[PDB]
DNA sequence: GAATTAACTGCCCCCCCCCCCCCCCGTCCGACTGA
DNA sequence: TCAGTCGGACTAGACGGATTCGATACAGTTAATTC
């Protein structure tokens, strides 16, 4: 029964998200309904409240959220998947030399993670062949080399292209 | 940890205990730290975290750069050798040179 | 920890029924508390009375107040899709434009971003049987490009009262970003008195190009746009209306592009891309015909369609 | 029409603040009301609280709320349109040049932009019953091609006194982009002093071709042009005059092997493409006959018309 | 003539590959065509 | 009769590149000032 074993929550503020992860999530994990946590956009609440001159409160909130998420994941052995947005380089470091885009939320958020992925799509300039080009890349991991592959989106779901992994 | 003084006291005590253990049992203590952006002048640069008092709580300090697609291991503080710069990279076999 | 299924008998059920529920794949109170009623009662020999009884037992035993995907889909399945006036566009968008979401159209110059807005402002008042939304319309203007005589043509095409249509479309003009953002509080106040089915902003990012200029003012502009889009999303979620906004384009003057057919990208950066749900890309076609392409959508594949701008509004290409 | 800024001190504003606003460029209450808070902050003697009070008073004086479409439609129907001197052009434009919006004309050389500008400069002084506007004319010249002999010829055609017509036209010459932008404040002062009904800027983008040469100066040029267009738009909204500007063309070197055999597009880019409300495309026919085409409009279908340049000015194609 | 203060400038190095058309300004005549 | 309009041969067809923009302190060098 796929439908009845998925729970959906809505938040609007950073404080609302913090309260949700502090109160509602542990109740669901402890009783055993779910063993997977997905955040649709962690960067969305933080990009609407803090400017370039308010880095310290944002860092405090990010550290608290990361600590709470890591504690819950370690306690209940449930993977945590976070979806993030990107910002351009605006060339005038962190390992991104010739990349046009980089993950958002700075380096404080990047210190809280374990495996960092990156999904990229080449626009019509490189996608003038008829179909969009999508590549899923591994940025860093304690046990995975930097690699990449290709995938397509269809009516069935996301499927990777066989014989495409780069070494 | 909102109270900075408690953190400083704990860090100093931990460093003293670790150096005592190393000298008493003939060990080689290895510690790992994190980098933090500091907006100096107007061009931000990465500096080690945990404040400035912690700076001389370790006998030897090493920093790993990124430069331009090239990993560099630069010695920072040591009572035996002058600071220099050395390149390195990670292979599927582990920590290697070249 | 979790409460096993062996606790139901103390609440007023016999071993037979609790076992019947147990071998049906369920093994805990938590699973059966949120189980759908029809899937609970479809088993032969299961009566609705005892089903409601055990549901009440679970509700007073299991912590409730958690939304579920099946309940989320079966509770909000009465969404409305307003027709755009073109059969090809309705087919491409699979019925029209949904409510409770933000749809943006971006393109260059003489493409039909305002004619579509006018047609939607007229067609949103049609009865739900005829493909409308049965509500009023709100038009927020930033360029002084609102023509009631264009709405009159569509109202005459669909056989509606000319004077009634012009009475259901509230109008407002924005002169800066502060005024544009301030108008949303008045909109929220107005949406309680009556029922609205559409809200049009044209153009959403027209004033941001000139109010903030240069690299120095980029961050403030982006944050202001993000706050405005957050307010729009809150309004759409609270009142269940359809929000349609229009965007502009900027050239790509670097050598990375090679197809050389006047490369262009929408303005606004990543905030406007992430905030909006469905994005459409209109381009010029032969004669008065135009081509509409789906740029981004969570549940649609990229495709193409052709429409035309006629004397009666947006329609289909003539033969 | 507009209320002079000298009515703010009656609401609780010290005279020095009004004087500072006057040096700032705001000469009416409407100008202050439309301005964002950031523009008011940049004044030396005005703080945030002073700007808040001034904005509150301006919003009290000027209505900036929501309105029914019926009121807007009724108010729009009484706007004035100025005849172009040609019956075919008037039929194509459905009355003539509208007031309160920016109209742009572009084309290659000897296509008749300056002659149309002169004809509009003369015909704008006619009584409203004859297709005029009953006002004065303002001519801003950036090339040095202003000749009062054409104005005298048109006045003799229309049976007006030559001396009076020449006395009702204001002329200024712009030598650079910075000087061109600086001329839009004295224009505001003269417009608030006396009733004007037209404003010709020819050519609007002539100096930008030379002041900014390469690709490394594109961003600054586009930002300057956008600010200039925003100032033109605020003038048009505040005083309700007709704004007519002219443009130039640039070749399409890539070609792409299209049928035109000599492709060319107007200069300025997406900024002036999205800012202009109505655009006219002029080209040469045979002898003295020219062809005008609708290139962009919110309420006019794409169509063409033929006019001619005679010894009396712009007129219908003489047989 | 000189000690002394004040004003204008400056902080820098990577992109060497090459399918891609797109919505007409053709210049105009032959013939169709319906009225 | 009569002009607008669909569709199209008309002697002949190829060509390539191009750069900038930030929000900032202190020294170096040249210019103004009063004894
Ligand atoms: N009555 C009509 N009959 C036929 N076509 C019309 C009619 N009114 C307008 N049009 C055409 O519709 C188009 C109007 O473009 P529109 O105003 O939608 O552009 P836009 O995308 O809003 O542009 P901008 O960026 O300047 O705001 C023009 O190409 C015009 O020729
Ligand atoms: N007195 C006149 N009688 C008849 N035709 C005239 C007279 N004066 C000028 N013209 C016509 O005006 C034409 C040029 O028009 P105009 O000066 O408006 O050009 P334009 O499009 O403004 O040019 P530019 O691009 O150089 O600014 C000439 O080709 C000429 O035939
Ligand atoms: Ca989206
Ligand atoms: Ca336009
Ligand atoms: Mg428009
Ligand atoms: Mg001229």
């Amino acid at each position: 029964r796929f439908g009845s074993q998925i729970f959906i929550e809505h938040v609007a503020d950073v404080d609302t998200l913090l309260e949700c992860v502090n109160k509602k999530v542990p109740v669901l994990l402890s009783r055993g309904m779910a063993r997977l946590v997905v955040i649709d956009s962690v960067a969305a609440p933080f990009r609407c409240e803090f400017d370039s001159q308010a880095s310290a409160p944002r860092a405090r909130h990010l550290q608290s959220l990361g600590a709470t998420l890591r504690e819950l994941s370690s306690a209940f052995q449930s993977p945590v998947l976070c979806i993030n947005q990107v910002t351009e380089a605006m060339e005038e470091p962190l390992g991104f030399w010739d990349e046009r885009v980089s993950p958002a939320l700075g380096i404080t958020w990047a210190n809280q993670l374990l495996v960092r992925l990156l999904a990229d799509r080449l626009r019509e300039e490189e996608a003038a062949l008829g179909c969009p080009a999508r590549t899923l890349r591994v940025l860093s991991a304690p046990h995975l080399p930097p690699s990449s592959c290709s995938y397509t989106i269809s009516a069935e779901g996301v499927r990777g292209t066989p014989g495409t992994q780069s070494h | 940890l909102d109270d900075l003084s408690l953190r400083t006291r704990l860090l100093n005590g931990l460093a003293q205990q670790m150096i005592s253990l190393a000298n008493n049992h003939r060990l080689a203590v290895i510690l790992t730290n994190q980098m933090t952006t500091k907006i100096d002048r107007n061009q931000a640069l990465l500096v080690p975290a945990l404040g400035e008092s912690w700076g001389h709580a370790a006998t030897i300090r090493l920093i790993f750069h990124w430069d331009r697609k090239q990993r560099l291991a630069t010695l920072y503080k040591s009572p035996s050798q002058k600071e220099c710069t050395v390149l390195f990279q990670i292979k599927p076999q582990g920590f290697r040179d070249t | 920890g979790p409460q096993p299924i062996s606790r139901l008998e103390q609440c007023g059920i016999n071993a037979n029924d609790v076992k019947k529920l147990e071998e049906a794949g369920f093994h805990t109170v938590e699973a059966v508390a949120y189980a759908p009623k029809k899937e609970l009662i479809n088993i032969k020999g299961i009566s609705e009375a005892k089903a409601d009884k055990i549901l009440a037992e679970a509700a007073k035993l299991v912590p409730m107040g958690f939304t579920t995907a099946t309940e989320f889909h079966q509770r909000r399945s009465e969404i409305i899709q307003i027709t755009t006036g073109s059969k090809e566009l309705d087919k491409l968008l699979q019925g029209g434009i949904e409510t409770g979401s933000i749809t943006e159209m971006f393109g260059e110059f003489r493409t039909g971003k305002t004619q579509i807005c006018h047609t939607l402002a007229v067609t949103c008042q049609l009865p739900i049987d005829r493909g409308g939304g049965e509500g009023k319309a709100m038009y927020i203007d930033t360029e002084g490009t609102f023509r009631p005589e264009r709405l009159l043509a569509v109202a005459e095409r669909y056989g509606l009262s000319g004077s009634d249509v012009l009475d259901n479309v509230a109008y407002a003009r924005a002169f800066n970003t502060d005024h544009q953002t301030q108008l949303l509080y008045q909109a929220s106040a107005m949406m309680v008195e009556s029922r609205y089915a559409l809200l049009i902003v044209d153009s959403a990012t027209a004033l941001y190009r000139t109010d903030y200029s240069g690299r120095g003012e980029l961050s403030a502009r982006q944050m202001h746009l993000a706050r405005f889009l957050r307010m729009l999303l809150r309004l759409a979620d609270e009142f269940g209306v359809a929000v349609v906004i229009t965007n502009q384009v900027v050239a790509q003057v670097d050598g990375a592009a090679m197809f050389a057919a006047d490369p262009k990208k929408p303005i606004g950066g990543n905030i406007i891309a992430h905030a909006s749900t469905t994005r459409l890309y209109l381009r010029k076609g032969r004669g008065e015909t135009r081509i509409c392409k789906i740029y981004d959508s969570p549940c649609l594949p990229e495709a193409e369609a052709m429409f035309a701008i006629n004397a009666d509004g947006v329609g289909d290409a003539k033969d």
